[PDB]
Formats: C-alpha cells, sequence, structure tokens
C-alpha cells in the first residue's frame, strides 16, 4: 500500500 | 547492559487524510536511523509540507507536533510519480533529524528536533494510556482514512479518464458518470466506510463505456 503526503 | 536509551512513543509523519504514519517504532533503542520514500496525493504537486508527531494516535491531530517544513521546488507530475525520500535520524544525543529530499530536483531540506521536545513523563504516560482508552476509535478512523483515500484515487482517476475520454463518451453515460462522482464525494466527506465502499463500486457500475473507450 504506497503512502502520500498531503498537499500543503 | 543494564539500560538502553530507547524511544518512548512512535515517531513519524503526518500522512494523506490526517493520519500519523510512523517512521520510528515506539520502543526502538538509539541510535537508529530509518528512510522512506513517500509520493504526492494529487496532480501536479509542486511542495509538500513534513509534519513531525511524537505519539501513539491514529489521527494526527491527536498526537504531539514536534516541528514542520517544507520541501518545494517539485516539478510538475501526475499523482504519486515524485520520490520524497524522508529520513528520521537519532543518535546519542537525543537530537531528531529530519531530511526530506526530491530525488528528481535533488532539493532537500532539513530539521532538528532537540531532545527536550515532545511531551514529558506523565504527559508520555497519559499519552500511552489515552492511545489505550480510545483504540477502539482510532482503528475505526484508520480503515475510515484507507477507505477515503481509495475513494479519493477512484474519483479523479475516473475524472482524467472523462477528460482524455471527450466527445468519445456518450453524454447518457457521461451524465451518468458524474453523478455517481458527486454522490462518492459526498460519501467520502462523511465518517460511513460502507457508504464510501457502496458508492465506489456504484462508479464502477457505471464506468464500463468509459472503461472500454480508455
Amino acid at each position: 500500500r504506497p503512502v502520500y503526503i498531503p498537499r500543503p | 547492559v543494564l539500560l538502553l536509551d530507547v524511544t518512548p512513543l512512535s515517531l513519524g509523519i503526518e500522512t494523506m487524510g490526517g493520519v500519523m504514519t510512523t517512521l520510528i517504532a515506539k520502543n526502538t533503542t538509539i541510535p537508529t536511523k530509518h528512510s522512506q520514500v513517500f509520493s504526492t496525493a494529487e496532480d501536479n504537486q509542486s511542495a509538500v509540507t513534513i509534519h513531525v508527531l511524537q505519539g501513539e494516535r491514529k489521527r494526527a491531530a491527536d498526537n504531539k507536533s514536534l516541528g514542520q517544513f517544507n520541501l518545494d521546488g517539485i516539478n510538475p507530475a501526475p499523482r504519486g510519480m515524485p520520490q520524497i525520500e524522508v529520513t528520521f535520524d537519532i543518535d546519542a544525543d537525543g537530537i531528531l533529524h529530519v531530511s526530506a529530499k526530491d530525488k528528481n530536483s535533488g532539493k532537500e531540506q532539513k530539521i532538528t528536533i532537540k531532545a527536550s521536545s515532545g511531551l514529558n513523563e506523565d504527559e508520555i504516560q497519559k499519552m500511552v494510556r489515552d492511545a489505550e482508552a480510545n483504540a477502539e476509535a482510532d482503528r475505526k478512523f484508520e480503515e475510515l482514512v484507507q477507505t477515503r483515500n481509495q475513494g479519493d484515487h477512484l474519483l479523479h482517476s475516473t475524472r482524467k479518464q472523462v477528460e482524455e475520454a471527450g466527445d468519445k463518451l456518450p453524454a447518457d453515460d457521461k451524465t451518468a458518470i458524474e453523478s455517481a462522482l458527486t454522490a462518492l464525494e459526498t460519501a467520502l466527506k462523511g465518517e460511513d466506510k460502507a457508504a464510501i465502499e457502496a458508492k465506489m463500486q456504484e462508479l464502477a457500475q457505471v464506468s464500463q463505456k468509459l472503461m472500454e473507450i480508455a
């Protein structure tokens, strides 16, 4: 499951 | 040895959906260092904010914020393609070094968080007990976020494929897809995980002609 950082 | 220098709580960052993702586990002996590659959650994002957290709660807002910083200069690309390597490094000084590095632009930003930051011994135990006392609610939130994020990717991919499809998509289907997209978007705002799942399935139901066009 790849993970993502939120948009600032 | 009779003693060990260890992390009394998890250390990590906020990730998409408002969850804490752990980089250094609770009860890790120091020195330690861990890196992981992350990406962007939407098309063309030019910068990211790394929000550093300490604690054991699944919702990032319920953890102790240790700091944050930006990494900018990310080249615009489809979501999930940029490679943002985030490193947590704690040596014997108990200073937490956090860096984020864009493996394409080569740009890098770093901060240090002194040994005295984060929760004291009393706050550490309270945090451990609060985690325990809210375990139930925390796990539901984790599952809801995973479902939200999956629905969000489906929403946005479907919207891209509608754009690429153009007048090739029948007006009839275009209108039915747009409806399902709106319903899923609505379900995403809520806290009902099964409802999001039913809206994902309902949108894939009306997308058959769309999927063939692609």
